[PDB]
């Protein structure tokens, strides 16, 4: 009757508060961005995010009057075979190797072969963060430790035309981590139907300049998924 | 198409040979 | 020392294999020839919810078949009406990922956990006149994948830690704690008589519980990759498992071994949800085709093809009644089947 | 006036070489056309608010190929208008209906792809909101609004010279009211500014913000290089193919003089451009469908199925 | 059930030779990548070789390239892993590791405290 | 001693696995059959149902 009246009427009163906050909460959400941070323990991720900042770790910076979200899934076991299809429309993935060391090369390299090429992980870019830049200019420079050793095709590689190395620098160590690069870059363009590309950069322990960095590719990501939707070259 | 009068035939008989546009 | 247990282990493994093989009789399909095919099943979409904004990863219906309530990675959940297509509540989360949401048998609270390794407690019918926080489970180290009420005050969480536990709300304290998996379990299935629970973990076996003992009773083999879904039957007798293999296997506790097998050829992609209808003919299956599937579990021939979702289901459910079948999928969507 | 010195003729030459001209522009429209109009209907994929701005104008363009071209091939044949009497108050109105669609679609999407590229966290969805389908019954309405004079201002006379008796359909030199009397004298200057010079002006102004935006890795360089001229490609396209229709009306109606002896020779130079002009003009009808085969990807794999 | 039984194995001095085996049963051979894993005395498990279900594509590890080779045999339903110029630093523990999900180009554990597919492994000296 | 005690858990386990009383598959089958044929006729989905006594159309 009149009662059964009230109740419906009441509850389309809270559908439509419901609503409104939810619109409220849309206009929000849609205005950040978030990132994923995997990396090893020796990579220096920890002091990457100090640097940018000032269970799940989180923490906030914004550039730009844009907002930016970044994670850190550093508490569960070794295996992520599961957990990380959680971060399917994420827009990038922020990807820390060390270089100095050359033991584990081969497993940071299974480790972004397998990223690149998974049913879930397929639309989304990464950006490769090659750290420890002056561990590796000394430990190549004093000698002790030959990289045709770990890896027998340094011998027949020379060093790229358009490389630009720091005025102040010998060949040798250039020739090496351009050399590095190139296999990260020959793992990348084997595959990749024109929908996602990785951003490679040379980053120290001393940086301030890398929110910048991860600001302009994320510009060019979302220029790039916006001319594709418009078949506009 | 149009003209001023229907006594200039020339233009009548141009906007019978013509596009209609 | 640890020889000699593994050599006495392989007596034991062909004493089981013996038992196993001396078991077996004329398959189940030859005497389910006698069976009528049911014919194709096929419903439509009666209505269609919208309104969250990021994928739906877990969903779980009332015991009135009328509320269910439904999980996002925005931190939205939401407990819907769906005769009248209208929202009821909106409860804010503090962590954004989650993957389980659950409704007590009463209906008077809501549980969800995720990535953060706890589990939270919220308050439906409370006094005050809006959902509040009434605790917070702590003690597993590994994420938690699926967690269900017992009556009002247990609950029974599984994680990706190798272990299954049991809580107690008032106290907040393990009462038992079990450990017989080696890989990560992903599903529970609590049997109808409430005295026992299956379980799936990715080493590619099934484990039976019980409650008050606390020991694995028995344990189940034959699946290639890991095991996605789990689900039980009615009577409490059987289950059946999904797995990344792409074929689905119905087990019986009485007999310990296998019965049926549900593959096609022409299928590539893994299951991702299993839930059985009311009297327990007709299968319903979740796959990865960016649509979904019906399957008789007394044969074995695919009947009835759902459709109508951009992306991949994460959810199946049927209602006490049977009369309805909620399915949702990572294109933000919620529709209904009837 | 005074006697013309020469008759008003066309050397038959003229006819076959517009005739085997207009058999290929016209193929390729319905064919061409129709094929973009295929994939969008069929699957659902495809379906998304940027991507029905484009069947707007895919649309369009059929209606135009179909009522424009093959009414002017016959009267180029008989010389004649024995089609009907009413329906002489049809053409001039849904012809200049479907060229009001094509202009103002193509200012749509110039507007459309400036905001996904100055967009800096929108991302694109696939669909169709309300909104894109509050522009296109916007533009469609607009335009069958804007033809009404030429609906009610043709007629039938029956007017004779060089002993001839014919009908001719064309505008009545003398009105009833006052608001087509002021349509006949400034028509000419009114199609000019609004179907030719108003797309050409802000399509164009709009393309340099979204230019500036991405001019101001290399692989992708390539891609902004790419892109910026193909943008530029189809818009000289579009005003080289309308520029001799639109000046033959002005050369009419400027230089031509009443008393004119050789007013003959004068008047037969100016069929030799609204024949072959319609031809041309017709060309941007079909353009389209082609620059977006050597553009979209997706679009490629489509069209060789 | 999912065995994985490695085979092979002895004191063999620098120079010698040896062919590795690993028998798989309980599922479709055919379906699936493999690979090998060593582990040495104070270290993690590494990656050695890895094969695709045809056999077209082949990669190694940089420590061993024309030394080792490794290929497969369907019909028999065992992966082999050739062994030449022996060094006294090739002293582990191998097992024949499978990744989890079929038919597909990626797979990740492999190289983990506690997998779930691999065999117990065999013992070579040097 | 640790990895002992755990095989020792997983040998036994094993054990009662095996040492388990089991009745024929057929009788199981019978009685799944039994109860498919006889909650047959309350399934909604199973069989049509009027529509007015559907609440969801």
């Amino acid at each position: 009757t009149e009662d059964q009246r009230n109740e419906e009427k009441a509850q389309r009163e809270a559908n439509k508060k419901i609503e409104k906050q939810l619109q409220k909460d849309k206009q929000v959400y849609r205005a950040t961005h978030r990132l994923l941070l995997l990396g090893a323990d020796n990579s220096g991720k920890s002091t990457i995010v100090k640097q940018m900042r000032i269970g799940i770790f989180e923490t906030k910076f914004q550039v730009d009057k844009v907002n930016f979200h970044m994670f850190d899934v550093g508490g569960q076991r070794d295996e992520r075979r599961k957990w990380i299809q959680c971060f399917n429309d994420v827009t990038a993935i922020i990807f820390v190797v060390d270089s100095s060391d050359y033991n584990r090369l081969q497993e940071a390299l299974n480790l972004f072969k397998s990223i690149w090429n998974n049913r879930w992980l397929r639309t989304i870019s990464v950006i490769l963060f090659l750290n420890k830049q002056d561990l590796l200019a000394e430990k190549v420079l004093a000698g002790k430790s030959k990289i045709e050793d770990y890896f027998p095709e340094f011998a027949r590689y020379t060093t790229p035309e358009d490389a630009t190395p720091e005025p102040g620098e010998d060949p040798r160590v250039t020739r090496a981590k351009y050399f590095i690069r190139d296999e990260f870059l020959r793992i990348s363009t084997a595959s990749g139907d024109g929908r996602h590309y990785c951003y490679p950069h040379f980053t120290c322990a001393v940086d301030t300049e890398n929110a910048r960095r991860i600001f302009n590719d994320c510009k060019d990501i979302i220029l790039q998924m916006n001319l594709r939707e418009y078949n506009l070259v | 198409c149009s003209c001023s009068s229907l006594m200039d035939k020339e233009c009548v008989y141009f906007c019978h040979l013509d596009i209609i546009w | 020392e640890l020889d000699q247990l593994r050599q006495e282990a392989e007596q034991l493994k062909n004493q089981i294999r013996d038992a196993r093989k001396a078991c077996a009789d004329a398959t189940l399909s030859q005497i389910t020839n006698n069976i009528d095919p049911v014919g194709r099943i096929q419903m439509r979409t009666r209505r269609t919810l919208r309104g969250h904004l990021a994928k739906i990863y877990a969903m779980h219906w009332g015991t009135d078949s009328r509320l269910l309530v439904s999980a996002s990675q925005d931190g939205k959940l939401i407990i819907w009406d769906s005769y009248t297509t209208n929202k009821v509540h909106a409860i804010p989360l503090r962590s954004s990922w989650v993957m389980t949401c659950a409704y007590a048998p009463s209906g008077n609270y809501v549980a969800c956990g995720g990535l953060d390794n706890i589990c939270s407690i919220y308050n439906l019918k409370t006094r005050e006149g809006n959902v509040r926080v009434s605790r917070e489970l702590a003690g597993h180290t590994g994420y938690l994948s699926c967690c269900r009420f017992l009556d009002d005050n247990q609950i029974v969480t599984s994680s990706g830690d190798t272990t299954c536990a049991l809580w107690d709300i008032e106290t907040g304290q393990q009462t038992t704690t079990f450990t017989g998996h080696t890989g990560d379990v992903m599903s529970l299935s609590l049997a109808p008589d409430t005295r026992l629970f299956v379980s799936g973990a990715c080493d590619a076996s099934a484990k039976l519980w019980d409650v008050r003992e606390g020991m694995c009773r028995q344990t189940f083999t034959g699946h290639e990759s890991d095991i996605n879904a789990i689900c039980f039957f009615p009577n409490g007798n059987a289950f059946a498992t999904g797995s990344d293999d792409a074929t689905c296997r119905l087990f019986d506790l009485r007999a310990d071994q296998e019965l049926m097998t549900y593959s096609h050829d022409n299928i590539i992609c893994g299951i991702t949800s299993v839930s059985f209808s009311k009297s327990g003919r007709l299968l319903l299956a979740g796959y990865d085709d960016f649509n979904c599937n019906v399957w008789d579990a007394l044969k074995a021939d695919r009947a009835g093809v759902l459709a109508g979702h951009d992306n991949r289901v994460s959810c199946l459910g049927v209602t006490d009644d049977g009369m309805a079948v909620a399915t949702g999928s990572w294109d933000s969507f919620l529709k209904i089947w009837n | 006036p005074p006697p013309c010195q020469g008759p008003i003729e066309i050397k038959e030459t003229f006819k076959y070489i517009n005739t085997v001209v207009s058999c290929l522009v016209f193929v390729l429209g319905i064919i061409g056309n129709s094929t973009l109009l295929r994939i969008i209907y069929k699957n659902k994929c495809m379906r998304n608010g940027p991507n029905i701005l484009i069947a707007s104008l895919a649309l369009g363009d059929l209606l135009h190929i179909v009522i424009d071209i093959p009414i002017n091939v016959y009267k180029l044949l008989a010389e004649d208008w024995p089609f009907g009497a009413e329906m002489c108050k049809l053409v001039p109105f849904i012809q200049k209906a479907s060229v009001g669609i094509t202009v103002l679609s193509l200012c749509a999407l110039s507007i459309d792809r400036y905001r996904a590229v100055a967009s800096w966290s929108r991302i694109k969805g696939i669909g169709v909101p309300k909104w894109t389908a509050v522009e296109i019954v916007l533009i469609w309405v607009v335009s069958v609004v804007l033809a009404v004079p030429e609906a009610i201002g043709f007629d039938i006379i029956t007017m004779d010279y060089k002993g001839s008796y014919l009908r001719i359909c064309l505008l009545h030199p003398v009105q009833k009211t006052a608001f087509m009397q002021f349509y006949k004298t400034a028509k000419d200057w009114w199609l000019f500014s609004f179907y030719f010079c108003l797309p050409l002006a802000i399509t164009a102004f709009f393309y340099t913000l979204m230019t500036c935006e991405m001019l101001r890795l290399n692989d992708h360089l390539k891609q902004r290089r790419e892109v910026a001229k193909t943008v530029f490609c189809l818009v000289l396209v579009f005003a080289l193919c309308w520029l001799p229709l639109h000046l033959s009306r002005i050369l009419k109606l400027t230089l031509y003089n009443q008393n004119d002896p050789n007013r003959c020779e004068l008047l037969s130079f100016l069929l030799v451009l609204d024949y072959i002009g319609i031809n041309m003009a017709s060309l941007n009808s079909c353009i389209n469908p082609i620059a977006l085969y050597l553009v979209s990807k997706r679009f490629k794999n489509c069209f060789k199925s | 059930q999912v065995q994985l039984q490695e085979s092979g194995g002895g004191l063999v001095q620098p120079g010698g030779s040896l062919r590795l085996s690993c028998a798989a049963s309980g599922f479709t051979f055919s379906n699936y990548k493999m690979n090998w894993v060593r582990q040495a005395p104070g270290k993690g498990l590494e990656w050695v070789s890895d094969i695709s279900q045809s056999g077209a594509s082949i990669s190694y590890t940089g420590s061993v390239k024309g030394r080792f080779t490794i290929s497969r045999d369907n019909a028999k339903n065992t992966l082999y892993l050739q062994m030449n110029s022996l060094k006294p630093e090739d002293t582990a523990v191998y097992y024949c590791a499978r990744c989890p999900a079929p038919f597909t180009r990626d797979c990740f554990d492999v190289t983990s405290t506690t997998y779930a597919y691999r065999g117990q492994g065999t013992q070579v000296t040097v | 001693t640790a990895s002992i005690a755990q095989a020792r858990k997983l040998v036994e386990q094993l054990k009662m696995e095996a040492n388990i009383d089991r009745i024929k598959v057929s009788k199981a089958a019978a009685d799944l059959m039994a109860y498919c044929e006889a909650h047959a006729k309350e399934d909604p989905l199973l069989t049509p149902v009027p529509a007015s006594e559907n609440p969801f159309r």
